[PDB]
């Protein structure tokens, strides 16, 4: 799913918390009226990550790969090429860290 | 106004897995069939996404569950919904969720 | 009673002329100064009023020299800087003593300043 | 030559709803109105009835269309005729000392025109503060309907000996003359520079040149190349096309959306083909990797 | 908000002349009359459209009616005639009369 920027606005505030909004209504005598239909949605938090972006031939990102997804994706990222040819490739080094 | 209905329950938040999701265009620059690489805020793939509930019905008769919490913004926020019949409009984004700060 | 102007200024078009209206014989701070243009053989034309205490330089829009009226309160001298000069700006520039009041009288003036704006040098 | 192609219009700064507003708030309560994220608009004010005065303090009136401002409040109010004096820094007067008071540090406008042609009726809704016990703070208003208390005898919300309601009204007599005519008067609040551009001066777009080696600026993007027509098709929200080298390649003309390529100048190396100077002094010059025009 | 004058008036000594200042649409009850001698700074004859600055001949009068403002001279002298101007005030651009050169015959 490619998402274009709608508007880039001068906001200048830090937003640390939020909640969604709803549209409900009133009903009349049946065995106040509220809660129209059903409602559910999806939420996830962002995070800095390095993506390789394959903008299609006519434009439009058609495919994307995270580098730090797994040592597996790091090879497509390090190569900078989607088709990973048969062979051994050297991904970024690792270090042991102090206790 | 400030008419309030809060109900009770949370439930364990039903999670999910965003497979390939949340990839926007982080520039206006038009590019064609190239592999471009930037390190920016995104929702990383194969991640935990909370499938939330509001005006939720678990059937006996009725029982609409209004759960939607005030949620921290943290680093950045992603959002997704279906809602053939829209019940969702906008978001309250802010800090104090009150005066003393601006409000989105 | 006395308004004395800097002499004739001959420029090329597009250049700048600034002209001094030197007050004496009265109180500078109690009078606005009108700035009056007479194109040669043409009618009286008022470029703006200035304030002694302030930068109250109104500008008429008949022609445009990016003009600004500066008044030097130490020397009681209002300047008219007329830039973007044109061959039609060629004229005799009067400065006119104005009331500081909402009323507008020019009783007494400078002697007039001919400006010849041309590619023709003197 | 250079191409500066800022977008089409990029908005216009709206002081028309401040100058042309049908019902002005009266002098005694003056509007303070945000004009922002736009382009300096003195171009509506050229064709007009003619503001009985025009005074805008800070900087040259051609810096209005050349200089951007910050917090822009064009103050919409109606004053009585002589009261344009009474609207200025350092004014002792009824308007300034009471109902409408402006700072000594205010950078912006005071502008008059007769509303006797309109605001006149019998309209006593128009009102003013005839007396108040101090000067208003910079851009502050005094709303008080409170009793003006002349003596130590408290009036307590009724009239009495020297018990005054300080605000008063102007009866507008449709025979009003030049001294008695109301002047709607407006004042532009602004800090000049030091804050982001809300009244961004109409920024000159040099005429678009095509199919020629030019030195171009597009919406702040600068570059020097050969601007041509191009068939590559942007997504609408996009701005720059680019290339494998991240170098700018294609652009979109803001004032009319069109996809322009870019290209290097002729460049290449000069090469002097010569027989030995022992044979001839004649040489044939090779310009490498160019088309034979720019020679 | 622009005013109109007659470009020229020719009269004889002792005869009465009236030069009009005709402003478009609204007019302001103040007006200012100026006698410009050739190559010389115009001098204000009539202030408020009803008064003379001190020292100005009693034959120099002014007025207005409707949109017109008159420069009225009674009993001319062959010394008197000159280029005449009127002024528009309180309108922002101060439109001065196109000017009227007065001639006096009988020389
Ligand atoms: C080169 O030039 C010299 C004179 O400078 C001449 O003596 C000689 O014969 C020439 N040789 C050839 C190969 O042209
Ligand atoms: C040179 O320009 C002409 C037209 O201007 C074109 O027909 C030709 O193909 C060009 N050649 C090169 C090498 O650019």
């Amino acid at each position: 799913s490619a998402l274009e920027p709608l508007v880039d606005l001068p906001i200048g505030i830090n937003i640390t918390r939020f909640q969604t909004l709803l549209a409900l209504h009133r009903s009349y005598l049946t065995p106040s009226g509220w809660t129209a239909g059903a409602a559910a949605y999806y939420v996830g938090y962002l995070q800095p990550r390095t993506f390789l972006l394959k903008y299609n031939e006519n434009g439009t990102i058609t495919d994307a790969v995270d580098c730090a997804l797994d040592p597996l994706s790091e090879t497509k990222c390090t190569l900078k090429s989607f088709t990973v040819e048969k062979g051994i490739y050297q991904t970024s080094n690792f270090r042991v860290q102090p206790t | 106004q400030c008419v309030n209905l809060t109900t009770r329950t949370q439930l364990p938040p039903a999670y999910t897995n965003s497979f390939t999701r949340g990839v926007y265009y982080p520039d206006k620059v038009f590019r064609s069939s190239v592999l471009h690489s930037t390190q920016d805020l995104f929702l990383p793939f194969f991640s935990n996404v909370t499938w939330f509930h509001a005006i939720h019905v678990s059937g006996t008769n009725g029982t609409k569950r209004f759960d939607n919490p005030v949620l921290p913004f943290n680093d950045g926020v992603y959002f997704a919904s279906t809602e053939k019949s829209n019940i969702i409009r906008g978001w309250i984004f802010g800090t104090t969720l009150d005066s003393k700060t601006q409000s989105l | 009673v006395q308004l004395v102007q800097s002499g004739a200024e001959v420029k090329k078009p597009g250049a700048t002329v600034k002209i001094s209206c030197k007050v004496s014989g009265y109180s500078f701070s109690n009078y606005y100064i009108h700035w009056v243009k007479q194109a040669p053989g043409k009618s009286l034309e008022w470029i703006g009023y200035i304030d002694p205490f302030n930068g109250g330089t109104s500008d008429n829009l008949k022609f445009k020299g990016a003009a600004t009226l500066t008044a030097d309160t130490s020397t009681d001298t209002a300047y008219m800087e007329l830039s973007s000069l044109r061959s039609e700006d060629t004229a005799v520039y009067y400065c006119a003593r104005s009331e500081y009041d909402p009323y507008y009288v020019m009783d007494y003036w400078g002697q007039g300043t001919t400006v010849t704006v041309s590619s023709a040098s003197t | 030559e250079s191409i500066v192609r800022f977008p089409n219009i990029t908005n216009l700064c709206p002081f028309g709803e401040v100058f042309n507003a049908t019902r002005f708030a009266s002098v005694y309560a003056w509007n303070r109105k945000r004009i922002s994220n736009c382009v300096a608009d003195y171009s509506v004010l050229y064709n007009s009835a003619s503001f009985s005065t025009f005074k805008c303090y800070g900087v040259s009136p051609t810096k209005l269309n050349d200089l951007c401002f910050t917090n822009v409040y064009a103050d919409s109010f109606v004053i009585r005729g002589d009261e344009v004096r009474q609207i200025a820094p350092g004014q002792t007067g009824k308007i300034a000392d009471y109902n409408y008071k402006l700072p000594d540090d205010f950078t912006g406008c005071v502008i008059a025109w007769n509303s006797n042609n309109l605001d006149s009726k019998g309209n006593y809704n128009y009102l003013y503060r005839l007396f108040r016990k101090s000067n208003l703070k910079p851009f502050e208003r005094d709303i008080s309907t409170e009793i003006y208390q002349a003596g130590s005898t408290p009036c307590n919300g009724v009239e009495g000996f020297n018990c005054y309601f300080p605000l008063q009204s102007y009866g507008f007599q449709p025979t009003n003359g030049v001294g008695y005519q109301p002047y709607r008067v407006v004042v532009l609040s602004f800090e000049l520079l030091h804050a982001p551009a809300t009244v961004c001066g109409p920024k000159k777009s040099t005429n678009l040149v095509k199919n020629k080696c030019v030195n171009f600026n597009f919406n702040g993007l600068t570059g020097t190349g050969v601007l041509t027509e191009s068939n590559k098709k942007f997504l609408p929200f996009q701005q720059f096309g680019r290339d494998i080298a991240d170098t700018t390649d294609a652009v979109r003309d803001p004032q009319t959306l069109e996809i322009l390529d870019i290209t290097p100048c002729s460049f290449g190396g000069v090469s002097v083909i010569t027989p030995g100077t022992n044979t001839s002094n004649q040489v044939a010059v090779l310009y490498q990797d160019v088309n034979c025009t720019e020679v | 908000i622009v005013l109109t004058q007659s470009p020229f008036q020719s009269v004889s000594p002792k005869e009465k002349v009236t030069i009009t200042c005709r402003a478009s649409q609204s007019i302001s009850s103040n007006l200012h009359w100026y006698q410009q001698k050739p190559d010389q700074s115009p001098k204000l004859l009539i202030k408020y459209a009803s008064q003379s600055i001190s020292g100005i001949p009693s034959r120099f009068s002014g007025s207005g009616s409707g949109t017109d403002f008159t420069l009225t001279i009674n009993s001319l002298e062959a010394e008197d005639f000159g280029i005449y101007f009127c002024q528009q005030t309180n309108f922002w651009p101060y439109i001065f009369g196109q000017g009227t050169k007065l001639e006096i015959l009988k020389r």
